[PDB]
């Protein structure tokens, strides 16, 4: 839920 | 005088984590934004994708930003993202000619007059804003890759943006922030000592105007039109109405 904590997830 | 071993070692993991930002485009499509003799809000707002994708490949491959807590990381990126493109638009910038000019891809301009496009009654004061900017901050400085690097990560690191809730994030910033800014001291009278002390002192006036133009450049999109078929990462820093 949010392409910003995607990245840093990711 | 000279830099120690020490902080020599660090400017090279400082190099080594910004080495992205200048790399060749890999694809396409964003080669041929970029190659536009013209861009419109949604083009803008697409080149932006890159820098802010390539932003947080940066941050992710920086030891220091790994001692923050997940949550303190997307919170720093969050709150900090628009003040270091608009850092990074300072460094590409020709105010002779008024175009930005990516270095990772030469014979590609886009016009300063793209704001004449964006939000109608803040657009003049964005364009003031942001060459005011740009001249608070001298070209010996600008011109220098690894000092607009630190002062690039005293900006990420910023102790006070909503989100920094952890007393252990809160501290850790600041020690950061606080080491990163001695390493620039020290970096200014190893490349210029001439005006170095003047040169530093201005760094934080130049940054308080940094935060006013990046704040109230949140909204430049609305009014702007269509921006639906425009990057989504973007559109989480920028407010829409599409
Ligand atoms: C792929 C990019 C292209 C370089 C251009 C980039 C530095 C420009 C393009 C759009 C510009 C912003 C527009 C909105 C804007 C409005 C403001 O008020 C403050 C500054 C910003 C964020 C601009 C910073 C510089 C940007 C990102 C790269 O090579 O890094």
């Amino acid at each position: 839920k949010s392409l910003l904590q995607q990245l840093l997830t990711e | 005088y000279t830099l120690s071993e020490k902080d020599l070692k660090e400017l090279d993991s400082i190099r080594d984590s910004f080495q992205c930002m200048n790399e060749p485009l890999d694809n396409d499509q964003q080669a041929s934004t970029l190659a536009k003799k013209e861009h419109n809000p949604t083009d803008i707002l697409n080149v932006m994708d890159i820098t802010m994708r390539r932003l947080v490949k940066m941050a992710k491959r920086l030891g220091a930003f790994n001692e923050i807590s997940e949550a303190g990381k997307f919170s720093l990126l969050k709150g900090g993202m628009i003040e270091m493109l608009t850092i990074r638009g300072v460094t590409v910038f020709n105010a002779d000619k008024g175009v930005w000019q990516t270095p990772v891809d030469g014979h590609s301009q886009i016009s300063f007059n793209m704001f004449d496009k964006l939000r109608p009654d803040i657009k003049d004061t964005q364009k003031k804003g942001f060459l005011h900017f740009f001249n608070l901050l001298h070209s010996d400085v600008r011109k220098n890759d690894l000092a607009i690097d630190i002062i690039v990560l005293m900006v990420l690191f910023d102790s006070k943006r909503e989100g920094l809730v952890s007393q252990q994030d809160k501290e850790t910033v600041e020690k950061l922030h606080r080491n990163y800014e001695s390493l620039l001291h020290r970096y200014l009278y190893s490349i210029h000592k001439e005006e170095a002390e003047q040169r530093f002192a201005s760094i934080p006036k130049a940054l308080v105007a940094l935060r006013k133009v990046a704040e109230n450049a949140v909204t430049l999109f609305l009014g702007a039109g269509n921006t639906t078929e425009a990057a989504s990462l973007p559109k989480e820093f920028f407010a829409t109405n599409y």
